[PDB]
């Protein structure tokens, strides 16, 4: 019963407009790049179920068509790699496999724990292949995979009850313990998991050594996801800043990731924007506020938020900027008026009823933006050839010409009166009318047409 | 009382389609309740569908169609007391349609015009096709030809679809009248 | 009037029939009549005062009018809630129109007020 | 109104013969009317409290109007499950036919539809 | 609506005279009312309690109103009845045809049903 | 309840009279009750005739055609109680009819027909005289002479008497309708 | 009259669409039925004299004819409050006119005074 | 409540024919209820047939016809309370329809035509004889000629009978107009 | 009031519909082959109402076909072999004794159980007329014939209650402890059924050594019920796979029991279809559960299914195959989710709202399917020239032309609108329109012609 918030449903909706085409096999489904137009990943649809599984009864229609093309894109339990356009200048599919293959069991599984039970039966039979082809050599995957892997089993064991998930996992525990930037953060994200599942101190002790460890903007996503796990402020929101430095956004509708603001091809990589999707939301919902909800914010340069805490009944935004410069920042919430400060200059805000949003300059040094929700005596306010007459005469003379050929032509009056109907359809197509004066002479002639068949 | 959906709305759906919503109203004593549900873009233009009277259990299901605009806001209204109101983000149809005509399998021949003229055409055609019929058949062959000539604007790129079920209208409620005329006194 | 229920009952269903939706509308259902062993156990209360002993067996009739009264008003509740259904299927129905929705809704609507008020004054 | 009634009955018999199916609609049945002994019965409940002996005879009048009464309910429900069939029965006939079974009947189940709604002004 | 019941007993009375049967209808009975002696006299039960003694006899209009009332129901049972009797004598002469029986016979006890509705109405 | 007869119905009666039964009703408490005389050859075809209501002692007096066939069951019912049938053996009818007409006393022409020729001829003797009278007289024409034409059948040997009740029947309701076209409002 | 009824509402849709404004009436509502459970709560009041105790308790169906009576009542109230809401609507679109605002005033109130009486005849 | 089958259907019944179903209710109190039964092919399409209320015992004879499929679900509704469903096959037949004309005895004039030829046919036929029969008769002579049209071409093969009925279902109402337009004022 | 289940349907469906034409006197009734279409065996159709008898009530009229035709077949109490129509290349049958005619008086009896008392009097009048011609001999007949002689006088002595023949049944079982496989079977099938009335060991004795003394598919029918009769779950599980190895099926209708796989002859021979029927239903109704109805089994090559226990809350199938291969199963059930085990590696499987099936690839060894319905974390999932443009502008083409034609013939309107119908129609017949514009211009036409009519 559940809606989706406004960054979830944004995100979705600009990828679903633009990465959406057809699969060699028949099942709609995502390819990878806007400019590739020929492989599909199932591990990125597998990335798009992880980002939309919240809220998964919403999308029906494009998650049961990426649930059939998972379907048949595995062979026993491990799913393949790419579905492949072959280039011009009967299956057609790179058979080897699918790297982060781990991430589409998690996303089954999160698909699974919100409802879908084929997705959940699907997890489970992916999650007994997997750990007996791992079972068969030791630890000889992918690492991101595996954390992946234990964090989808942590799920099922969450969901499901079997026993024999637990054991597995703590198995798994110790091939982590066996064990880039991204791998280092589904490996940090993977101990935080554990530890919340086990209380076991040693995976707190090697996920605080990842965060003091600590382009492409993935592996930016993968870090603040990881950070979030974590609980560190200033690594979370420096990660998710940098996330945030390279996407275009409007208002109503688009929510694009980039992969990259400095490469040429910036586009929409979707191995990326389902991740950015996840990282904004699980930010918002594990940093922010109950009701205001900070999505996105554009920073110019390399300026990066640090802390955003809830202090009482106040929201305090800790940021480091250079060169002075704006950002504008943008808050989901549903209050109408409220104040914000940047240092104490109490400066004013846009706000609609449901997306605030701030355009403040800010100072070379760390400073400091205070939001304070329904607050008393508020100072901040809530600011932001031919021509008419001669198509009129035009559109005059058009509609006497037509009714009077219609006259002619035919002497019958019914047939005048339903041409002075199609007159004002033809002369409004035109635009030769406003829409005031062409809707009032449409509904006295069709009451008109009426009367005259009913008085013949 | 309070209103709950029990279905989620699609977010996303095809431009001019239709969706189910599954709304059920809370301390509803025992007696269908009145509701209407208010769809358009933006909250303050609203443009009201639906109306009808919940079951006794208090569930209602209704009909939601889909504007050609980029947000729109469905509203479920119990008519006097408390209300809802949800955004979806239906995909834009582009106001110039581009139509292929089939002939000899792989040819094609692929037209589009803009919206005024084929509107100005179909308006023509409709003309031509209602006054043919009146002379040929009567007052009713405006309605059967009108359905005709509309039917082969659709065909072509003419018309929008919904025009017909305006005739589709007309004709129900007289042939209504004349099987009333068939039956009392 | 029952006339003008038809007409609205049949441009109903000649609508749902022409939207390639073949629907009839389902008999009404009738309230269950009361037995007279169900009169018979309502008024079956006996109490004793200090005075004697008394039971109210001899208003057995006056129960079972009353019982019949109230079988006529659920009878009455029963058939206004089988229009409201009809009601609320026929504007289904008709909603779903892209762009014309609003102004056939609002005729469609007028007509089935009509209804609806025939349905007013059938209660009262 | 007695002639949409008649128009209806009408329209089923004619139909029903068609088909060479010859059936007529049998009388309705009226419910038995209540005597003077069976209120005289009725109100004969006697009690005797320590204050003294009192019976209720003197309220005959009263529960042979009730008795009345009821009698007028159970032959408005009599006529109504004879209309009932009637109902039941013509649509009987009309669900044999192979194909436009669904349309036909939907017509006839409208104009026996106005039927039955008669009926239902007929209890309130 | 008499106007209807008034063309049935005239098309009963033509086809009756066709037949070379003269039998006109008899005027129906009507119930006898109520004397304000008899009202007197039902509302004379006196009862004599240990507390004292006291009688009903102020409840004299009550119950001439209770017998008001069911002369009404009995006026309208006779006239039931009578209706009933043109019922039964009408379709005794219509059924004495040899072969055209069962189909006349429909059309005249649709017709007369029109009529027995009209009475059951009467009824209610 | 249970069904008798008062009176003994008549055994082997002519072939297309009638006969009088007198049918009485046990625990009838004191109201009118309906019944139905399905009468026909072998019990499963039942022809319904006798429709009517009893009197309030509980007996009523029906009359009870008899079918041209060997063996006639002729089934008494209360309409939802009990029910009775009875069997009857009434003479059988030729199927041809010899007719003599008498002239001048002692000298009588006599002849018989097939019943087909006979039918089609009475068939279109009908035609000619209905016809002659709708150009004489108009729609009421129609009726008296074919009244008039089924009349001079039946002198003959021609189509069988109980057609004209038909036409009996129905101007009865034409005539109602303008008695009471001249009464009301 | 539901024919007049019907005809008010739709001159008035007509007009309302005519100044291009698109609204359309909401379904009235209906008061809430009583449950069988609220009336045995109703008449289970039971009272301790010197002489015994006695319960109210089989008095049941007859308060739960009258809370069909109010029922009936207080769904009648809501369509009069109804209707007044459309002569309010519709009177209030009508009084925006600069100039010919009295007189055609005065023709709209009086057709929907003929709405209002019809409302006052359905109250009674 | 319950529903059940007080008789046994008749599984593998004939392509078009009909047979009657004997289903009875549980815990109905004393008062007749709707019932309706949606035959058709899968249980998601289903057509509904046969309304009616069910008679104060609380058991309802019904008429239920088959489908030309293979598989038919006939779903008894209590319109409300509990439903219950069953499958029968039905024999299928074949699409292409031989007809044999006999003609002095032994020897037979035998043909089948395609579905679509036969049914052209059968429609232009239908308008020769409608527009004979309006020429000749007028609007009543458009359903009578109908009908003889509709027999001539049943004769043959060609258009298949449940039409009939329909004109017979259309010429019923226009005859009961006229008798209630002779009846009252 | 009961209703028929699925195979049985199916297999009667099918024999009706292939094995059903005119017996020489005329009353209809089956024939022996598809291609003999001569000999009319009145033990064939007793062999049909032994396996239609629990659910007579369906096939009401082939019953009484039948049923007339046994009648008719019959010269005092003993019934004819055959009714034979003549090779052109008054009565025509062969007068000798039947063979398996006791079978034919079990299938009466069994009749009688359930209803259809004249099938109760029947049976009664030929147990009288075969045990008086016995008694005349002594054990001279057919041993087949005279085990299903005892099957239906003990039938006879449960829904009768006549005494005699109690003590016609224990000389009778002399008559079988006085004396090929399809023999062997029935003797088994009586013996069991002497030892459930009378519960006398040698019966058992009898029964035990035909147990361990264990083409022409009809005699492993037979042996599949003397075990069904016995209890053993190998020997009744091996000749029902054996039996089902050479049947075709298709979901909705057919249901075929091949004579022979390895002969040219296959056909639908019609004295082992109903013996396939009744085979089928005995094994279902004996050893199968109350829901998970098995009831076919394609095994290719020689597979054989060898025990089927319903342990607890989950039905076991252990079965033997050869050269790997896939066997397809078939099971009759109510509910949807449920978990199907091959071995151990969770295949997945279909499943209608009635009918389920699972077709997996089975190991040489013996395997075991373990089926689990209405699991907890359920795992396997429920997955399985001109052109229409050109027609349409035909079809708009010819609808005005007929039109047109028709207004021109007749100046009369109400004749133009019937031809708009009748246009609508005929443009339908070709199929050149979609059924929906041409049943919406259908109805259009229809209200408009009577409009018409009515404005005239």
């Amino acid at each position: 019963v559940s809606l989706p918030p406004l960054y979830v449903e944004d995100a979705v909706n600009a990828e679903i407009q633009q990465l959406w085409s057809k699969s060699p096999t028949g099942v709609y489904a995502f390819h990878e790049a806007p400019s590739v137009n020929n492989s599909f990943w199932p591990d990125d649809n597998a990335k798009f179920l992880e980002s939309i599984a919240p809220w998964w009864q919403s999308y029906s229609s494009y998650v049961n068509s990426t649930l059939q093309f998972l379907q048949q894109s595995d062979v026993n339990g491990l799913f393949i790699k790419r579905f492949e356009y072959p280039l011009n200048p009967w299956w057609e599919a790179v058979w080897g496999e699918n790297y982060y293959e781990g991430e589409i069991i998690y996303a089954l599984a999160l698909l699974g724990k919100y409802g879908n039970s084929q997705a959940l039966q699907m997890a489970q039979q992916a999650w007994l292949s997997y750990y007996n082809q791992l079972k068969a050599y030791n630890g000889a995957t992918y690492t991101s995979s595996l954390a992946r892997f234990i964090m989808a089993t942590i799920l099922l064991y969450n969901i499901t009850g079997n026993t024999q998930y637990s054991n597995a996992y703590t198995q798994l525990a110790n091939w982590l313990l066996q064990y880039f930037l991204d791998i280092s953060a589904m490996a940090g994200q993977a101990m935080m998991a554990l530890y919340a599942v086990t209380k076991n101190i040693t995976y707190l002790l090697d996920a605080q050594l990842v965060m003091n460890a600590i382009y492409y903007t993935y592996k930016s996503e993968l870090v603040s996801e990881f950070g979030d796990a974590i609980g560190n402020n200033t690594l979370a929101s420096l990660a998710i800043s940098r996330v945030w430095q390279r996407t275009s956004y409007t208002y109503p509708t688009s929510y694009i990731y980039y992969v990259a603001r400095y490469g040429s091809g910036l586009q929409m990589n979707s191995e990326t924007q389902p991740w950015g999707d996840v990282a904004t939301q699980f930010y918002v919902n594990t940093w922010s506020p109950s009701n205001l909800d900070l999505f996105w914010a554009s920073l110019p340069n390399n300026n990066y938020i640090t802390n955003q805490t809830w202090n009482g009944t106040a929201l305090f935004i800790h940021l480091y900027a250079y060169q002075q410069s704006q950002v504008q920042l943008i808050f989901l919430t549903t209050t109408v008026n409220f104040n914000v400060l940047v240092n104490g200059n109490y400066t004013n805000y846009e706000a609609n009823h449901q997306i605030m949003q701030i355009a403040p300059t800010l100072e070379p040094g760390p400073n400091t933006i205070i939001i304070i929700p329904n607050p008393k005596n508020q100072v901040s306010q809530n600011t932001n050839t031919l021509t008419q007459n001669e198509l009129m005469l035009l559109g005059f003379v058009i509609y006497f010409v037509i009714i009077m050929v219609t006259y002619g032509v035919s002497r019958n009056k019914t047939i005048t009166v339903l041409s002075s109907i199609v007159a004002v359809a033809i002369v409004y197509a035109l635009a030769l009318w406003p829409t005031y004066m062409a809707f009032i002479l449409g509904a006295v002639g069709f009451f008109m047409l009426f009367y005259s068949i009913s008085r013949r | 009382g309070t209103i709950s959906l029990l279905s989620t709305p699609p977010v996303n759906p095809p431009a001019y389609s239709y969706f189910y919503i599954e709304f059920q109203f809370l301390p509803t004593n025992n007696t269908p309740q009145p509701y209407a549900i208010f769809v358009g873009p933006n909250p303050n233009n609203l443009t009201e569908v639906a109306e009808g009277y919940t079951l006794s259990n208090g569930t209602g299901y209704a009909r939601v169609p889909v504007i050609n605009a980029q947000t729109e806001y469905v509203d479920i209204v119990w008519v006097n007391q408390n209300y809802t109101m949800f955004e979806i983000f239906p995909q834009i149809q582009n106001a110039t349609t581009t139509v292929t005509l089939s002939a000899n399998n792989n040819q094609g021949f692929s037209f589009s015009l803009p919206t005024w003229v084929s509107w100005v055409i179909g308006a023509v055609l409709m003309l031509i096709f209602m006054g043919v019929g009146w002379k040929f058949m009567g007052p009713a062959g405006l309605a059967i030809f009108g359905i005709f000539g509309l039917f082969i604007a659709m065909f072509f790129g003419l018309l929008p679809s919904y025009l017909m079920y305006v005739i589709l209208f007309i004709v129900a409620i007289v042939g209504a009248r004349i099987l009333t005329k068939q039956l009392g006194g | 009037g029952t006339k003008i229920i038809i007409n609205v009952i049949f441009f109903d269903i000649i609508l749902a029939l022409l939207m390639m939706s073949f629907a009839s509308i389902q008999p009404p259902s009738i309230a269950n009549p009361p037995t007279v062993a169900q009169a018979q156990a309502q008024a079956n209360i006996t109490w004793n005062l200090t005075v004697g002993s008394i039971n109210w067996e001899w208003l057995w009739p006056v129960f079972y009018f009353v019982d019949w009264l109230i079988w006529i008003v659920t009878t009455i509740f029963a058939v206004v809630a089988f229009i409201f259904n009809v009601f609320t299927t026929s504007l289904s129905l008709l909603a779903s129109v892209p762009i014309v929705g609003p102004f056939l809704l609002m005729f469609a609507v007028i007509i089935n007020f009509v209804l609806i008020w025939e349905v007013v004054k059938l209660i009262r």
